[PDB]
RNA sequence: GCGAAUGGCUCAUUAAAACAGUUAUAGUUUAUUUGAUAAUUAAAGAUUACAUGGAUAACCGAGCUAAUUGUUGGGCUAAUACAUGCUUAAAAUUCCGUGUCCUGCGACCGGAACGUAUUUAUUAGAUAUUAGACCAAUCGCAGCAAUGUGAUUGAGAUGAAUCAAAGUAACUGAUCGGAUCGAGGUUUACCUCGAUAAAUCAUCUAAGUUUCUGCCCUAUCAGCUCUCGAUGGUAGUGUAUUGGACUACCAUGGCAGUCACGGGUAACGGAGAAUUAGGGUUCGAUUCCGGAGAAGGAGCCUGAGAAACGGCUACUACAACUACGGUUCGGCAG
């Protein structure tokens, strides 16, 4: 009755399961689409019993994960399951031969099986384009502590 | 008689349908008349004669459905003798019975 | 871009051509067959400037043309000016029985290698997939897109089979594991043989393999391009170059000229 | 030429992004096809209208303008027979789609339980026609009539909501199939979780 | 019937855009090629398969205009054009008949459906990483039952699938399942090697879109994007497919001194070019590659393929002919 409404016109799963488990009135009916992108990576506790219903996660969805693979700290918390992490590195200049320091801002989608937190570490996957900047998937979280600003903070991390 | 075709004193040929007693500017494709092809979809924008007869129809063409009593020396004095004999096999069976 | 290319140019046309620069100005383009573009020979390459039977252009449009029938591969007739004549191919030229092996160098040029009538039997062939398809059925594919019904099943995705030409038939096969011979297709390191010493894959999208040989050359390839040219250390196929080992420049010199 | 090319964006940074290229042919953007109903033929005769469009590889993709009859599954008892959908209501994505009876892929719609009844009738021997005359056996019970009880005692306890709209005759269903994509328009029958739920959407939007 | 969407010229545009070096396509299309695969032609209809049907170029003949690879109009016959279409396997599986026997929706009997593809719903695909035990119930292997036995044969592919292959239910029927063509043989019954049409899977080829990293001056550019998309979520459209790419509803984000946003560039990017102790300085229109464009700009036909442009439509500015009615296969950055 939450989950499942809230505001939003319905969420089913892709394993269209359901309705029809009354039929098989004795096992266990309450399934929910279960996964594993492998690639090293442990399936969350947290996503397999959950009332969520991302399509664009990706242990809840068709959703594959190939190639790229990313670690990068969290800047901001906002946006519906969306996230910003940014990555620090350093560039080589050619003539002074030294470096400057930089940083890419990358769009991360997360499905609601991990919990979030702003300034710490995650782990993303490449998973197809989602949306206009959304081209990576949250796969591991480790949570962190930055005492204030994210920004001053810049870790080679 | 039947109304054949029509051309204008410039040439211009009648489109049956386009009914307009004048000329017409339109976008031909393919199964059109006063068209031809060359590389699908070579439409092209060629003006032709309406449908309307006119006094501007320089022109007009006729197809003798019942001639009368009357005796016209081009019309009657033809005998053609139509060269191409049936070539399919049913075709042919078709003209001699068998 | 405007469409598909269609042409090639004398200069962007590969090195394993061994080319004339100053030639012209283009190529015979292969043409879409068995082998990828790069890794091919077109016939008018393998006839006029390998073999040298053929020599002007014309040369080729008479022989491949011809009533006659003058060329062969893989036990079938060819007629295509660019046909892409690609790795472990068997091709004979007709009109002198003549039989070779389509193998790379130990420099990466196209080397012709002649074959008895008694080689000329089998050809070695390399899986590239294997799956079952409609009703119930196994298929096994190989590189040169040979596409396999009801082949056996101890058979792994990266194998190795002999294949008898005569009777479209396969016999003693062979996987790629810690152990075996094998050939490079291609690479900074193409044309070479020796010993596969263990195959660490990485998933992450890019699996590597390592290697020995007659010196005892430490070789680095991707999968990808490894073809096991036979089980336990025994080869299956005569190798161009002597065996399958290329030398220092060092080693060269002094083999050639004794420095 | 009504183009899709995300070049007429602004990059994350909302500053304009410059073009070299004119809009090229493979960015193709088909017309939109609204799918109305002939569940009402008061004006529109021909049924059912679908017109099929030249796709890129060689193609050809049926476009559904108009339609009156899709097919439907009933996700329990895994029966699917054609039948003809009646009014759409609830729309989802905008209850205009609703005003003018337009066929999204996931359009709640209702449909004839005709078919269904016809077969829940034969193979349980239950009609489902107005509650008292419930069910319609046979004289003899030595033989294979032995089977319409074992099914029949398959504590069919279908949802008190899955037996009243049999009786109403209507049927409530969600769709699954692009009909400007591929033409037809099909459904599945609605239960459970969903039925529960969009049937709310329905007390509550009219009460 | 294919080709004409290769090439050839040019750099005006174009500073994370294009490009390069990298990566993805589990988000896709690819005519021509190479390998393989098809026993069932759907229903209603109709029915010849020793094989069907109708029409039209070329041609014959009449004609228009001052005019062009303009085209009217009458008569004649062929196709791989067009149009229409014949083809018995068994078993299995599923369902039905108030059919026998028996109670297991079990067995025998009889009837019906049954290729492939299309479109959905659903069942199962046993992450062969992952050992085993006892009582009950079901299950399957012997099985009249008794009592058992056994839990085994199993498991193509990947880092991973709502993969591959498969069962049931029904939908569309505009998917396919050859009404075609040679030549060489040979006392028969025919035989041998080919052409070509065309479906699906691969394969080759190429193309979309994509990950990450990197660009010259400049703040006498500091806040930018957001009335309609700016950032994310939802549902749909639409596409070859992904996606705010577009619609609707919802949240308010997205970028920035680690220089956003804006402006200049006699700036298309590379491969490279000139001088060089080392480090540098300055160029790259220009044979390779990729991109963009064809007078400016938008639109489109066709096709496997282009917004093509030595194809078409309209506008702006133009070029050529005119009997001023109208016409042009009018675009040399080949
Ligand atoms: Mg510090
Ligand atoms: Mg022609
Ligand atoms: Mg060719
Ligand atoms: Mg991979
Ligand atoms: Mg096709
Ligand atoms: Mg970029
Ligand atoms: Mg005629
Ligand atoms: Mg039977
Ligand atoms: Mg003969
Ligand atoms: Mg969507
Ligand atoms: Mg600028
Ligand atoms: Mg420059
Ligand atoms: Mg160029
Ligand atoms: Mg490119
Ligand atoms: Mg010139």
């Amino acid at each position: 009755m939450d989950t499942q409404i809230q505001r939003a016109y319905q969420k089913q799963d892709g394993v269209f399961l359901n309705s029809k488990k009354l039929l098989a009135k004795k096992t266990s009916a309450g399934v929910r689409y279960y996964k594993n992108i492998g690639l090293g990576f442990k399936t969350p506790k947290e996503a397999i019993e959950g009332t969520y219903v991302d399509k664009k996660c990706p242990f809840t969805s068709n959703l594959s994960i190939r190639g790229k693979i990313i670690k990068g700290l969290v800047i901001s918390t906002k946006m519906n399951r969306t996230v910003i992490i940014r990555r620090d590195y350093l560039h080589y200049v050619r003539k002074y031969n030294r470096y400057e320091k930089r940083h890419r801002n990358i769009p991360v989608h997360i499905s609601p099986c991990f919990s979030v937190k702003e300034g710490d570490i995650l782990v993303a996957g490449q998973c197809r384009p989602i949306s206009k900047t959304v081209r990576f998937n949250a796969l591991q979280v480790v949570p962190n502590e930055i005492i204030g600003s994210v920004r001053k903070q810049f870790l080679l991390f | 008689f039947k109304i054949a075709g029509g051309n204008d004193k410039d040439g211009f040929p009648m489109k049956q349908g386009v009914m307009v007693r004048g000329r017409v500017r339109l976008l031909l494709s393919e199964g059109h008349s006063c068209f031809t092809s060359r590389r699908s979809g070579f439409r092209k924008r060629k003006s032709v004669r309406g449908c309307i007869v006119g006094p501007d129809m320089r022109v007009l063409a006729l197809q003798i459905v019942k001639k009368g009593v009357a005796e016209i020396d081009g019309l009657t004095t033809v005998t053609l003798p139509r060269k191409l004999g049936p070539k399919r096999a049913n075709n042919i069976k078709k003209l001699f019975g068998l | 871009a405007r469409g598909p290319k269609k042409h090639l140019k004398r200069i962007n046309a590969p090195k394993s051509w061994m080319l004339n620069k100053l030639g012209g100005i283009w190529a015979t383009r292969p043409s879409q067959g068995p082998h990828k573009l790069r890794e091919s020979l077109p016939l008018s390459v393998l006839l006029k400037e390998r073999l040298n039977y053929a020599l002007n252009g014309r040369d080729v449009t008479l022989i491949l043309n011809d009533k006659e029938q003058n060329v062969f591969v893989d036990g079938k007739v060819r007629r295509d000016k660019g046909y892409p004549t690609g790795l472990m191919d068997v091709v004979r030229i007709e009109k002198t029985d003549q039989s070779f092996r389509i193998l790379y160098d130990t420099k990466g040029r196209f080397v012709l290698k002649s074959l008895s009538k008694e080689e000329a039997k089998y050809k070695l062939l390399k899986v590239t997939a294997k799956a079952i398809g409609p009703n119930q059925i196994p298929y096994i594919v190989t590189h040169d897109s040979r596409t396999i019904r009801f082949p056996n099943p101890e058979i792994k995705i990266g194998d190795t089979l002999k294949y008898d030409l005569v009777n479209n038939k396969i016999e003693n096969f062979a996987h790629l594991e810690s152990g075996n011979v094998c050939y490079i297709q291609q690479g900074n390191n193409i044309g070479r043989v020796g010993i596969i010493q263990h195959i660490e894959k990485h998933q992450g999208s890019f699996d590597i393999c390592h290697v020995k040989d007659a010196k005892g050359n430490a070789f680095a390839t991707r999968l990808g391009n490894i073809f096991v040219l036979g089980q336990g250390k025994k080869s299956w196929i005569e190798l161009p170059s002597g065996d399958g080992v290329r030398e220092t420049i060092l080693e060269e010199r002094k083999r050639k000229f004794s420095y | 030429g009504i183009s899709r090319d995300s070049k007429h964006k602004r990059r994350a940074t909302g500053g304009r992004m410059p073009v070299h290229r004119k809009k090229r042919a493979f960015e193709k953007g088909r017309p939109i096809s609204m799918t109305k109903l002939t569940t009402q033929s008061t004006t529109i005769t021909e049924k059912r209208r679908i017109r099929p469009v030249r796709v890129r590889g060689g193609h050809l993709k049926f476009r559904a303008l108009r339609l009156c009859e899709g097919n439907f599954s009933w996700g329990s008892e895994n029966i699917t027979r054609k039948t003809k959908i009646l009014d759409v209501k609830y729309n989802a994505t905008n209850n205009e789609l609703v005003r003018t009876k337009t066929l999204v892929k996931n359009s709640i719609v209702e449909i004839d339980s005709t078919p269904f009844r016809e077969w829940y009738k034969l193979h349980y021997g239950i009609d489902l026609g107005l509650k008292k005359d419930r069910t319609v056996l046979g004289n003899k019970e030595k033989s294979r009539h032995v089977q319409k009880r074992v099914k029949r005692t398959k504590a069919q306890a279908l949802e008190k909501n899955i037996e009243e709209q049999f009786v109403s005759q209507r049927i409530l269903a969600c769709i699954t199939s692009r009909p400007g994509q591929s033409g037809r328009a099909d459904g599945y029958i609605l239960e459970g979780k969903e039925l529960e739920f969009y049937i709310r959407k329905l007390q509550s939007k009219k009460k």
